[PDB]
This record gives structure tokens, C-alpha cells and sequence, in this order.
């Protein structure tokens, strides 16, 4: 249903969530320092305003075509506990082909 | 010797001045509503964050035998449904600022606060205005929260300190109503409904007990007319039932007295031991303060506890007495508590209780000068700490305001910290702690804690 | 391997293998009495005599056919330990096909 | 009490007359060929799996120090091909038959036997004496199990019940040539070639010290036949190098002594303590088995211990004072080994010996009728529980012609069991355990079992 399309007020909601968890990682000088430290390791640089700018000029068509190329790619399935009701692997990995 | 990895750093403790931190720290401004209603805010430069909340001078102490818990059970009900917005609606909304609305409830302060981004200040204005002044408070939500309640009460499902702490709190504070728990008796809940809530809410949230406190990215006039227009509804308070008359005529009396909760098959043995300690007003609460960081805290996840500075960390992790502990020093508006607690089990319960009187005795007499500047240090150094978030800065925003009557600045709080000195802390371990009353709590496998006369009769030294 | 076909002498081996440790397990007393009470239990009748005469009668077609017929089914995977070097879960069982 | 249920059986022992079994017991028919091999069949009337082997009356007792483990490297390699069979043919050809081959080599006795049905006797045979008489002894395959041996000799890869006998022997039976192991040292080992093999093979397997035994499903005269066919290129003996001469040349010898083999981190502790014996030919062997019934084992896998008609049973149960423990009788040709082996804890070695010691010595003093009598019945139990397996009769054909020389029939052994009364218990006890010196060896964790002056004072009682 993700990759039927997203409508609008998802897509706000959504924004909004990814921005207050960027925005509230960096709040406290620790937590700044962890994600200037990371980012520099990962790429070489610090770009959370950039991180933000693509967080909020993301449209629903840009992110309806980021779950359709993420479907086709072949996912990855785990299962924990006392199994004792299971459905075949074989169709397991089916329903997104 | 290092040239460069030994200069700049030694473990002798000296005194450290902190002014110069001071130059930067934000202001705080305080406006006072026709209503009686205090909106004070602290505006961090390039804050992105904002927390913003409604701070309450009231709890579980101003009610009564009749309605007991009825504040507890306001903030099951109070985010399930407004006269203006549905619970979905409700939901959708707070979503869509992108931050969460939190409550606590406490015996003598309440808070209802929300976390958001900076650009969505006045929507949570109105969101916790909405919920705070317009909630349907509805019966079928109060049926639906009453069996949860009732369930989780017959399952015993309780957390071990705070089953210990209520156990202290009913019996240093008996016959006042500081004893009374927050949760509130079974029946009470078994026969709760909406007039209850209506009433306690009608009597205590009034405009001189109520204060709006936001701290990060926030504007002080914006915010004044914000709460002036959601806000400026809210009743005035009557000369007669203010707080303070309401102080003067249900005061707090502490009673020396021992409790033990003793289950038949449990693994651990909870216990704490408190002394009689300062109210919020006493100039002796920042020693208090000072003191209890000299006693410090531990738990066997960290490694370095036989080289800690504190004497008892060190007796506790070095001969394996508790698997953790810590002191702690509970402030009220007419009294207060300072002692210890700590977790251990059955056969090192006795030793544990030992350790605890006679680094609590051992204060009064013989208090080096090393450990009191450590202390203050690391107390001024904890301080520092809370400012760097901003939930913490509105929630002492919040807290100073209803408790001291004034938001007390930075520099009056490191200079009234730096007077404190060894002979400060010998007079107020004398004042407190010597010859005096304890109260002693604890829980679980408890067979072998030692009885009260042996808590009493290590309070003083028979040797000096 | 198996169900391209089986040799005579391998054939031979196997059924005297099978012979061996049927007629052994009925040898004792006590694994006489469990072999009659697991078989009366089981289908109402003991009788290893038919057992071990329909061991002796089998050819290689009949092995190669049971073994053709077996592998039309359906199989089952089961690993213990460390999985580092775990192909595919789905191509394991269209190996067989 | 049910009628149904409570009829024929009660705990009370009595004597059992085992007189009516002996009617369908099948006979021995035992056949002499001119080099001195026996042939010995016992045919069970309904029977499709037979086994059959070649018993030798030989092992690493008649060894020299040179040649020590020559006999346990043949088992390992008389099954690396032959001249007229190869290692691939040899696989199939006794696939082929559905069984298996195995080999046991000890002390004073070898078997090299096969498992097999009734149809495929013949080429078991053939292919016995194949292996025994036309081997290959290949230098490459010597070489490459010299390897594996050594490699397990340097890791320490042993049984702990055969590290305790193993030391028990070589400490009971030292300066005498059963005090060595089967294995032989690490220099023996590296050191060995086709050379000492075969004359091993040349001098002690000839004619008379050698049975071919066989049970099942299997015909006395054609066995001959095939055994004159196959097994008659067999040397005779020479009369300077009989069993009999070789006993007589180099007797056994007992000592009192102690070893034991400390490891310093190591869970578990194995004991044992061991008397002077008797031989096979000794009459006080059968009494001695009655002894080894009434002391008889446990292990924790067992919740009836303490319910136990045995006295030491009883107590190591009750009090736990071990994991698993097990009386044993060895028998050989002019001695023998008497006494209990047993695994417990560090904590528990003392009060273990104690009860083994304490059981021992009160079997010179007090013995019931009961016990006596219960012990006989399950030791008759137990001859008749290896009557039906045919590897069990096929073992006790071999065994009983090489050590007494003739096949004892059932009836014998039924009526010297039923001879043992209480005063010829008390009467061997007093022989053979009374005031004695004794052997005693242990390993692992060892540091609290005693010594041997307290194991000394404890084979007697002063109290009376
Ligand atoms: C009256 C004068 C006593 C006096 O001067 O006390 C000072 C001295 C210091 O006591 P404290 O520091 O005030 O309190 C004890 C500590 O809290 C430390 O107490 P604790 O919890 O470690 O346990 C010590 C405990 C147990 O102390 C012991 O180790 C056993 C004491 C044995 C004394 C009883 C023997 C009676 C005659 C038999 C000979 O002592 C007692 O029971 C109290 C004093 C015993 C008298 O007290 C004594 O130890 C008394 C000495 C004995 C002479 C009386
Ligand atoms: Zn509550
Ligand atoms: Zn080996």
C-alpha cells in the first residue's frame, strides 16, 4: 500500500516526523558532536541543512517511485520465537514480485 | 614524564570558578496575566527546538481521603477526546507538528508539556490550552481506563524503588498528606466518575498556581499574547484557599518509624533510609545538595567504582555490599527527605545498612576539605549539564517559579554554592543527621535487615 | 545420484544392509517384544517376516522408481550452527525440481 | 489392596531355584583340530544372526619392555588389507554381509570377531582368517597411523575411568608385567616397525592359545570343516614358550601403594581403591562376584537410589556423596583386582572414601541372609540376561575355554553360586580385605582425597 502511493497528508506527517527526529538528534552539544563525528567518518562532512533541504523539497512522486524501485530489489526475511505456524518460504518472498 | 599528554590535568581537587560561564547564559522574562498566570521564557539564540509546558502548583498532597488519585487519573483521561478536537483529530495534529505532549504528576507539582519544533509554538498553545480547559471528560473513557487501572493494581505491577519510596513516604509522613501515594487507594479508583475529576480540576487549576514555561526557540511577547488569548479564561484564586492557607491548615509531621514489605520467594532486598531533611525554602538545602553529591551513587555496570572519590561508592564497590545504590534528597514546601537507597539481597543487607549509618554519622565529624570542593565542583559541573537541554531548562524555569516564588539567577545560585564550605557541612550533618529520628523502608527478601533499634542506636558515636 | 540408478551389487549391498539391521533389532527379547508392541500399536499386525520378504523382493527399478517419485515432492532444509555460508533458501529447493 | 494386584509378588527376599531355565539352554560342542585350535559352537535353535571369532590367549602382559604395545597397534593395523584382498575389496566383501568387524585387545586376552547372519558364516571364516594369517603390514599405513596415535598421545586424549585403572594397574601390579598399559609408551610408539609385529604375531598367536568360538545361528561339523580348511596353516607350540612357562617365569606382584595425578583446574575427582583379588582358577572367584553384587552401583541418572537393597548404594544416594560409582572384580590368571571406582567432587572425596572404606570392611563382620540371598538371585539374573544375546555366549565360549580350559556348564555355575552362604561372605571378606594392604589411584581434582595412612587404618576396627 506504501508503493500504491502515499496522499498528502501522509507525505506532510511523514516530513514533519523525519525533520523533529533530525533536528532533535543535534539538540544537545553530545549529540551534535556524535553526528558532526559520524558524518565526517561516513562521507567527510557535516550536512544536516542539506539533510533537511532534501527532507523538505521531497514530493509524494519522488517517494511513490523510491518504494517501487525498493520492491523490486530482493528483500531480506527473519522470524524469532517458538515458530509454530509459518507459511512457506517460497511464498514468503513472492508477494512483492 | 609526557611533554604534551601530562600538562593541563591532575587529580589533586581544587576549587573552580565558574564566572565566566556566566557571561553567555540566556535571561529569563517573567510576565504576570490579569489572570494570576506567570509566562515566563528563556530564549536560547540558535535553538531549533522548543519545549513549552503548563506547570501546576498541585498533586496528590491537596487532596483528599475521598478522592485520592483523582490527579493521577486526569492524565489517563485528559488526551482522550476535547470538546473542540476528537482523539483522532487530536492525534493527527500533534503529528503533523512533529513533537510528542507529556505529563507527570507528582505529590505536589504537575506538569502537561509538549516537545515541538520551533515553528509550531503557537498550535501546541493551542493544543495544550484546548485539552487543559475544554476536555469531554468523558464516562465510557473512564470506564475503559478504570479496568486497565484495576488490572495492572491486582497484577502488583509496580516498580521495586517506587513501591519502596511510597512505603517511606506513608510511614515518615503519617497522618499528613504528604503519606498518601499518587496512584491512590483501589476503591477510589473502583468508584471514580466525572464529577470528582470536574471538582479537582475547578478548585486547583487556578491562574496564581499555574505557570507557562517555554525554553529554546521562542519569543516572549508572541508567547504573552498566546497565552493571553487561550489562556486568559482560566478562574482567579480566592484569598482564602490559596496555597499557602491550604499549607498552614494540612501540615507535614514526620514520625520515626521502620516498615518492611517481605515476600516469600523474592531475589533482591530494596531498602532506603531517610532522615528528616529541608523544605525548598531552607537556606540549608544547598549544604543538603552539596552533601549528597559527597555520597554520590553507583551500579556494578561501571568498572571504575574502587577509585571513585566518594568513601561509601568506594566501601560499596570494593567489598561488593549492593548492586546499586544512590543518595537522594527530596525537597517539599514545609519539609523535606535526604538518605539512601540501594538494592542487595538478603546476605549483604546488614552490611549494606552499616555502610549507610556510619558514612551518614561519619559526617558530622570529620568532613576534609578535598571532598567539599569536589562536590561543589561536580554539583556546579551537573548544573552546567542541565542547561545544554531545553526540557530541563523549562522544567526549572517551571519548578523556580512555583516553589521559590522567583526564578533565581546563575550567579546567585554558584555564589550561594561557593559559601558552602567543611564547617557548613558539619553543622548541617549535626542539624539533620545526629541523635535524630530515621525513617527505614524496604522490600522483598527482608528476614535479615536489622529492626529499628539497631538503626537507631548507630546515629551517634558512644566514642567521642 | 540416486535416482539416475543403482547398480545390482549396489542394490544387493543396501538390501543386505537393511536385512542386517532389521534382523538384528528383533535378535533380543526385549527388542523382539518393543518391535511387536510398535507394530501392533502402529498398523494392528506384526509380522517382520513380510517385512524382510518385501526387502528381499525389491529390484533397482523399483528403488529407482520410489526415489523418482520421492523427488517429485516436496523437500526440507534444515541448518544448525553459524549460517556465514548459507547459499539461498529458495534456490536449494529448485535444485531438485 | 487390590486382589488382582497384590498376589505373587512381595519385597521379602527368599531363595530362587533357577533348576527349570537350565532344560532349554542349548549345549557346547567343542572339537580340537591336530595344531591345538578349538572349535566351539553353541547352536540357539531359532536363529538367523550369528557371531563368531577367534579368541587368543595373549595381550600386552606378554610383551617385553622393548615391544610394549604391539598387540593394540595390530588391531590397528591387521584391517589395512591383505595379500589376497586389498583395502577396497576388503570394504565390500564385508559389506557385502551386512555386519561388522571389531577387535578388543587386553591384557591377557585378544578377540578379533564378526557379527554377521546366519547365511554368511563361511565367508566370515574366510575372511577371519584371511585377516589374521595373510595381512600386509604395510610400512606407508604404519606410518600413517603413527600419527594419529601420536597426535592423540600429545593432546591427552583418554577416558578418565581408563586413566584411573590404567594407573591403578601400573601402581597395584608395579615390577610385574600386568602393571602395563595396553597402549605402551610415546617411545615405543614412535619406534616401531613390521619387524616386532610380526614376530609378536609369529611367537604368541600358534595353535592351542587360539579358540574359534561361534553362537547362532550355526552347524558344529560344518564349522569344523571350514575351520580345517582355513585355520590349519596355524603353528603348534613350542614347549619353552607355553602359557603356562611364561606365568611361571614372570609371576605378578601386589604392593600397597598410592598415585595420584593432580590437574589444576579440573571439575570432577575419580577414585578408586582396590584389594588383592583372586584369579580365575581360584575357588573364593565366585564368592567374590557374590561380594561385587552386593556392593553394586549407581549413578545420579537414577531417582530410586535410595530405595536401593544395597547398604553403600544406599548412603552415597542419600547423602550424594558422589556422581556415578561402580564395584568391579577383575579376575586374571594368578591375581586379580577387588574394590570400588567412583566420580564425585572435591568436596566429597573424603566422605566417599568413608563409605566405601566403612562398606568394605563391615562385609568381615555383618551380613544378612536377605541380602545374601538377593544378591544371588540377581547375580544368577544377570548370567541369564547374557544368554540371549549371541555376542555375550560367544564371548563366554572363548573366555571360559582360555582361562579354565573347558566350558562350564550352566548347572555348575548355578550350583556354586548356590553353595555362597552369609559365613563364606564374611569368611572371603575376612581373607581377602581384613587388616590388607590396598591400592589406590586417583585423578583431577584431587588435593582433598587422603592418603595412604588413613585408607590404611581404615581396613580395620579396633572396636572390636
Ligand atoms: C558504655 C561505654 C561504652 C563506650 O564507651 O563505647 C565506645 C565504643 C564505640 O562505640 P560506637 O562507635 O559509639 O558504636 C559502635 C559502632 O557503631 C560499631 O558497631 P558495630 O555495628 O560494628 O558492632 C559492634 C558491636 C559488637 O562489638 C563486638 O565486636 C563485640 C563486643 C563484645 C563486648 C561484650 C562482652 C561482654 C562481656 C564478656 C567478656 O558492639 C556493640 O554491640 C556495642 C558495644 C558492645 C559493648 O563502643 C564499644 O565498642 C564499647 C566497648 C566495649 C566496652 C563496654
Ligand atoms: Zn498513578
Ligand atoms: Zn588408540
Amino acid at each position: 500500500s506504501l508503493a500504491k502511493g502515499v496522499t498528502d497528508v501522509q507525505l506532510a506527517t511523514a516530513k514533519n516526523m523525519a525533520l523533529g527526529e533530525l533536528r532533535a538528534s543535534v539538540a544537545t552539544a553530545p549529540g551534535l558532536a556524535a553526528a558532526v563525528g559520524s558524518s565526517v567518518l561516513a562521507t567527510g562532512k557535516f550536512s544536516a541543512n542539506e539533510v533537511a533541504a532534501a527532507l523538505s523539497g521531497l514530493t509524494a512522486a519522488d517517494v511513490t517511485s523510491y518504494v517501487n524501485a525498493m520492491i523490486k530489489t530482493a528483500p531480506t526475511f527473519v522470524t524469532y520465537g517458538n515458530l509454530s505456524s509459518l507459511p512457506r518460504v517460497d511464498s514468503i518472498a513472492k508477494r512483492f514480485a | 614524564d609526557a611533554n604534551p599528554f601530562l600538562r593541563f590535568s591532575n587529580p589533586r581537587p581544587s576549587p573552580i570558578d565558574h564566572t565566566p560561564l556566566l557571561s553567555t547564559l540566556p535571561e529569563t522574562r517573567i510576565t504576570t496575566l490579569p489572570n494570576g498566570l506567570r509566562v515566563a521564557t528563556e530564549a536560547i539564540p540558535f535553538a531549533e527546538t522548543t519545549t513549552l509546558g503548563i506547570w501546576i502548583n498541585s498533586g496528590s498532597r491537596f487532596e483528599t481521603d475521598a478522592n485520592n488519585g483523582v490527579a493521577h487519573f486526569l492524565e489517563h483521561i485528559l488526551f482522550k477526546g476535547t470538546k473542540n478536537r476528537s482523539v483522532k483529530e487530536l492525534e493527527v495534529e500533534v503529528e503533523n507538528m512533529g513533537g510528542q505532549l507529556n505529563a507527570y504528576t507528582g505529590r505536589e507539582q504537575t506538569c502537561y508539556y509538549a516537545k515541538v519544533m520551533g515553528k509550531d509554538v503557537g498550535k501546541a498553545v493551542n493544543i495544550l490550552s484546548d485539552i487543559l480547559l475544554n476536555s469531554n471528560l468523558d464516562a465510557r473513557a473512564i470506564d475503559k481506563e478504570r479496568d486497565v487501572i484495576l488490572r495492572e493494581m491486582e497484577e502488583v505491577n509496580k516498580q521495586t524503588s517506587e513501591l519502596v519510596f511510597d512505603h517511606l513516604h506513608a510511614t515518615a509522613f503519617q497522618y499528613s498528606p504528604l503519606g498518601r501515594t499518587i496512584l491512590g487507594p483501589v476503591e477510589n479508583i473502583k468508584s471514580i466518575n466525572r464529577d470528582q475529576l470536574v471538582e479537582y480540576m475547578k478548585t486547583h487549576y487556578r491562574g496564581p498556581r499555574m505557570v507557562l514555561a517555554a525554553a529554546g526557540a521562542v519569543n516572549h511577547d508572541e508567547l504573552v499574547k498566546l497565552a493571553s488569548d487561550a489562556f486568559g479564561s482560566v478562574p482567579d484564586e480566592d484569598a482564602a484557599t490559596s496555597v499557602r492557607s491550604l499549607l498552614v491548615k494540612e501540615p507535614s509531621r514526620f514520625t520515626g518509624s521502620y516498615v518492611h514489605d517481605r515476600f516469600p520467594d523474592a531475589s533482591e532486598c530494596c531498602m532506603a533510609v531517610a532522615f528528616k531533611g529541608a523544605s525548598w525554602t531552607d537556606p540549608d538545602s544547598i549544604p543538603l545538595m552539596v552533601m549528597q553529591t559527597m555520597l554520590g551513587g553507583w551500579d556494578k555496570n561501571s568498572t571504575v567504582g574502587k577509585h571513585s572519590s566518594s568513601a561509601l561508592v568506594q566501601t560499596v564497590a570494593t567489598e561488593g555490599l549492593a548492586d546499586a545504590f544512590m543518595a537522594f534528597n527530596t525537597n517539599y514546601h514545609d519539609t523535606g527527605l535526604f538518605g539512601v537507597y540501594g538494592v542487595t539481597d538478603r546476605d549483604r543487607s546488614e552490611d549494606f545498612a552499616y555502610a549507610i549509618m556510619s558514612n551518614l554519622t561519619r559526617m558530622c565529624f570529620e568532613v576534609r576539605d578535598a571532598d567539599v570542593a569536589r562536590a561543589k565542583n561536580q554539583l556546579k559541573a551537573s548544573l552546567m549539564f542541565f542547561q545544554d537541554s531545553t526540557h530541563h531548562v523549562a522544567e526549572s524555569i517551571g519548578r523556580e517559579l512555583l516553589v521559590y516564588g522567583r526564578r533565581i539567577p546563575k550567579a546567585e545560585m554558584f555564589a550561594r554554592i561557593d559559601a558552602v564550605d567543611a564547617n557548613a557541612i558539619r553543622a548541617v550533618a549535626d542539624r539533620f543527621i545526629y541523635d535524630q529520628d530515621m525513617a527505614v523502608a524496604s522490600a522483598g527478601d527482608v528476614q535479615f535487615v536489622p529492626d529499628y533499634n539497631w538503626f537507631r542506636r548507630r546515629s551517634y558515636w558512644l566514642r567521642y
